[PDB]
């Protein structure tokens, strides 16, 4: 099951009972992110929250959109209670599809093209603003899908969009990788650099965007490979030829980098749970703003985690470790790396020989992402599901002799994102082997698991149609 | 009709199946393991008794003296 | 609300959709089983599973009736989506209140005494008996709350105990159980065996959960057994009715199966083997066989079992807070900074504390605290130290700790040769531990802070949008 | 780029180079030939092969240590005998993929090898001057044949020979990955499974022969890759259709490890510099002898190391473990693991971020042949030579702070070859960090390295030339 747009998603998430209608009118602040922290404190089944009505705008908001495990299975079109392992392996299965390329369509087929803003733009008339998180330095766009750019070098990520006037936004150039050179020769010439905002779209689009690296396909080819081999629909940009933005956008915004101008940007929440700090950063101005009617402003919360952001960098970190070491270990079974951009990983495997765990260990810590980021990596048994802390801790409580068990590894990359590196930058490493002796390791007492009983996988679909009745 | 753990024929039924035909349940005399008619039972060679093991097996707890 | 048996409870978990009906008759082995595995596997708001018809059977099975969270927060009479953190203050609350002394019934008014089962005493006829894993010795109870007490001091229930022991069938009139398991009965045994005496006891299937969850508590609470069910009830007392037999036994008055008997004297016979809550099989051992006397059981009784296999399944739920209460208590009286204790792991072999620190390194005091409790000391091997706002139930909370206030250079500590328990089967030496304290809290002066952070602290109107998005969503 | 057809070629380029020592005196089996071949390794560098003319009660000659220097190998690449250790592997790197070369087959009148056959009253004393390479070796031993057993799927490996009788040896069938499959359908048919034992060889088909894994060409194939292109002559075996053999080999001798036989064995040296254990192994009929006239036992010592054996293991292990870090990390400039088949690996490497040279070593310790073999993991820096052990040491001496740059890992993967691991077949991993810190790791006082003059690659090319004129 695919989606068009985020209505479409949307609608599904309400028949799911994934989305609740906030249907009186609310403060910008603090309720919308008040909403969006109490949706994602809900723990499981957390719901998208829709309003329909904020005071002072025309328009809606709707927060959490990918903020729990029923919503990424319902992205995917799964059942909604498919579990985060099972998500995995259907994630996994679609990665390396291709060819799938877009569909470029007219642009009187795009809804996003319904209404255009070309003048006097202000962007308070289209999206209802409001403050995240109350130290903030302004109202933030939290979740959009910034397109950058033939069509091999364009390229899609999401990126904090600090408002700083009425047409006017911040934005981590520096953060934006296929844009230094392009920007350099830009400011060194005093042109500016065409981008293209794009708010409230597929969910597999911002999944798409919130995926820095990972990938072979082109952005939108990938997203076409997210969808099973279902093409997106694409558009040209209004102003800048070179740009394609989601044919069903709620919202595009066509702007520029404005060439040598840097003020005062942030603080604002970073996935790791705390502020950034502000920095003298480029500034967009907005030339033309291209919506649908009654824009839908997709916004995200994020704070303490878990929050929606966590959602976002979930699996997307996890599958490309999974496909890195499963070309030379074959007995690794599944790789969790969702805990702060896999500064945690949990990797399941079937152990080949005794030590092997390590070995595994070893070569998610010599991978592009896992060498600098991965600080504390436990390696669990084949059957235990690496997605499951409950699981995972049986197999620390019943598998760890810590006076072996558990390796130490100073001077080893780190990155400065985590605050408790010392010094900065630098990690010392903590394996875990929380697997079970093999031969010709000594076991000092090898016991019999309670091996699940026959029929269990056929009576969990049984249940499951059960409780659907 | 010997029983799966520990190969003994001293086996006896211990019950019908209260309703209907539907079933019996076997025990051993020697290693108290019992099954159904139901189950094909296949014993891991970790679980097998001999005389051997059950004479030496753990007795807990001991039985104390009489008087 | 309260509780008056098993009956009561499984209406409120399938009126709050946590109760699943097997319309079509299964076999014994390996449906029954499998279920429980099954509804184990679903993770979150996990059933039970209710068998009306069993292939030679008379009566009904129900299984994996504690086996998720929210059929915990239904047992203590709460909204069933209360999180873990809010359930164990909620069971901290309730954990000392005293007195609440149980209700003696007249014995035609209690329903466990509804039909008599004297002579040709056939627990077949009586239970929908099953083999719980491939393994097993014999068909097991798994879930029963085993009564005893001393026969010449009634003691006023101050000798009474209730725990909860495997109990393997041996025969149509005969099973087996863990005697040396049964602290209090030990010199009572020994005393019965020199003379060549039986020792009663009785044997309760299906229960009030909270009678379940005082018998599979063994430590931590001050009062008698029964007494503390009703402390757990919120003050509210239970009603108890002598057992048939034996004067100094009472049973609950609703028991669905009630097995009077007495332990055989000087007699050993293969036990198990059986599963256990490490997710591994027990070994087969010459244990204690009971012979049963009387059999007392409601009409058309519900065979309340348990399925365990690898964790967590409904054993885990069995243990979680009432392993996580009596520590947390103990660790409170000395460090009032300490906010709560998840030992919910391996019967407390995981340990997750949340605390305020008080001064630099105060979180490793904290563990050292811990790992110098009566149960922490030999239990506890892998300690993990949280700050206060951070929910040790919450395990996406706790690895989130992990990875951005562990610096592992200095936040873990390794000590060799501690105190152990044998049951952990990667201990070397066995029944040694080398212990693992973690420190995933944020330094406090004096200790350096190598990049002080300011936290995103939750928005304001926080605490009321949860109780607002949370009564529109039941209204869906 | 010299190329050999066969040994002889080989042995002539060596004693032309003053590599390849002529023994004109008759000398005893034992000790005399394995004392020179211990002798000859012995002398530290630049050593000799030794060619002995006459043996007692032999008729035909005996060489030892072929393989057994830098320069003897350098030579076996076609390259000026002092190249150094370094851009030898590099040269091996580059002739490691090249694809195709297919071999060319000979019609059997033109092999040397078929220049006399023997099917009558076989006796390998006959031809080889057999003779007892270390003083508790179970006999006499052939020690550096090439076995060719089975065109994808034939093998060429080096296994130790001990002879039996004039016409059996013993074998390490297990050793022999390869027969496994139809050897147990063999003796369960009561079948004979034929193999061919060459001895004396290009010496470049020995070091094929004794690379085991990390090229995907064909066994010949990979011979002519090694020729940069040259393709290298192989022939039809006389008795079985399927086996193919060198046309150059000095001695073949054709036959099949017999069904249902398994004899005590051993015991004999292996490369740890230990004997091996005595077991019960697989037996080897001799059906036919072919050999070129007046054939040369090209045999081998093996002892403490270093001896021969040492080289024929040295770059052939280094270069894949190269390529395969070089995949994902090319800031790798080179790997030796040339100790004790790569229980020690000493890495050269460009450190791209703080703690990167951490990240090497985890990536050598995730290899198939790294995991369980490589114990010690040195890892330096890109200007230092890894095979110059004098600047390895220097980059220990002035890089290695020993309380963070040395971490020690327990319970992995190890090997039970390694005497030394406790548990057996258990390795506690040793990674030693001798680059220099990049940022963000800090540096406690950077120091400005004395960068080498302008010039000095073409002085070097200048006093090698002078050095030749005079
Ligand atoms: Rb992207
Ligand atoms: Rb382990
Ligand atoms: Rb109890
Ligand atoms: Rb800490
Ligand atoms: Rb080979
Ligand atoms: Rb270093
Ligand atoms: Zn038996």
């Amino acid at each position: 099951k695919v989606y068009k747009d985020l209505r479409e998603f949307l609608e599904v998430l309400e028949q799911e009972g994934q989305l609740i209608r906030v249907k009186e009118e609310v403060n910008p602040e603090p309720d919308i992110a008040a909403a969006g922290r109490a949706a994602a404190n809900l723990g499981k089944n957390q719901p998208a929250v829709f309003f329909e009505k904020i005071k002072g705008y025309k328009y809606s908001v709707v927060t959490n959109v990918h903020g729990s495990w029923q919503n990424h299975a319902l992205m995917l079109g799964l059942d909604k209670n498919t579990s985060t392992k099972d998500q995995f392996y259907e994630l996994n299965r679609r990665w390396d599809k291709f060819p799938v390329p877009p569909n470029v369509v007219k642009r009187e087929a795009a809804p996003c093209k319904e209404n255009v803003i070309d003048k006097d733009i202000n962007l308070f008339e289209i999206l209802p603003l409001y403050r995240i998180n109350e130290q903030d330095g302004g109202f933030y766009i939290s979740k959009a899908s910034v397109v950058t750019a033939d069509f091999n070098k364009l390229n899609v990520g999401t990126y904090r969009i600090q408002v700083k006037d009425r047409d006017r936004v911040g934005i981590q150039a520096l953060a934006m990788h296929d844009i230094a050179v392009q920007l350099e020769k830009a400011e060194a010439e005093n042109k500016p650099l065409p981008i293209a905002i794009t708010i409230g779209n597929n969910p597999l689009v911002t999944f798409m965007a919130s995926t820095p690296v990972g990938y072979n396909q082109n952005e939108y080819e990938f997203v076409g490979a997210l969808q099973d081999g279902v093409p997106m629909d694409i558009v040209k940009s209004d102003l800048y030829d070179h740009l394609y933005v989601p044919a069903g956008s709620e919202v595009v915004l066509e702007g520029h980098i404005i060439p040598r101008v840097r003020t005062v940007e942030g603080p604002f929440g970073e996935f790791p749970g705390s502020y950034s700090g502000a920095r003298l950063q480029c500034e967009v101005k907005i030339d033309r703003i291209t919506h649908r009617t009654n824009p839908i402003f997709e916004n995200l919360y994020l704070g303490i985690p878990w929050t929606e952001i966590d959602y976002l960098m979930a699996l997307n970190t996890s599958v490309p470790l999974y496909k890195q070491l499963k070309e030379t270990m074959p007995e690794v079974v599944a790789v969790n790396a969702m805990y702060t951009h896999g500064i945690g990983v949990i990797i399941s495997t079937k152990v080949r020989y005794g030590g092997y765990a390590k070995g595994v260990a070893f070569r998610l810590l010599s991978t592009p992402h896992g060498m600098p980021y991965s600080k504390i990596v436990i390696v669990v048994d084949e059957f235990v599901d690496p997605f499951n802390l409950e699981q995972v801790m049986w197999a620390l409580t019943t598998r760890v002799h810590p006076g072996k068990d558990v390796s130490i590894i100073e001077n080893c990359p780190g990155m400065p994102l985590d605050p408790s590196t010392n010094p900065p930058g630098m990690h010392t490493k903590m394996i875990i082997d929380a697997t079970t002796p093999v031969p010709p390791e000594p076991n000092p007492r090898e016991t019999q698991l309670l091996d699940p009983p026959d029929g269990t996988e056929e009576w969990e679909e049984k249940l499951k149609e059960l409780l659907k009745n | 009709m010997k029983c799966h753990r520990c190969g003994s024929d001293n086996v006896r039924k211990m019950v019908d199946s209260p309703v209907g035909d539907a079933w019996e349940v076997y025990v051993c005399e020697k290693c108290c393991y019992s099954w159904r008619s139901t189950e094909n039972p296949v014993v891991m060679e970790k679980f097998k008794l001999d005389d051997n093991k059950i004479a030496n097996m753990g007795v807990i707890p001991p039985i104390p003296p009489l008087k």
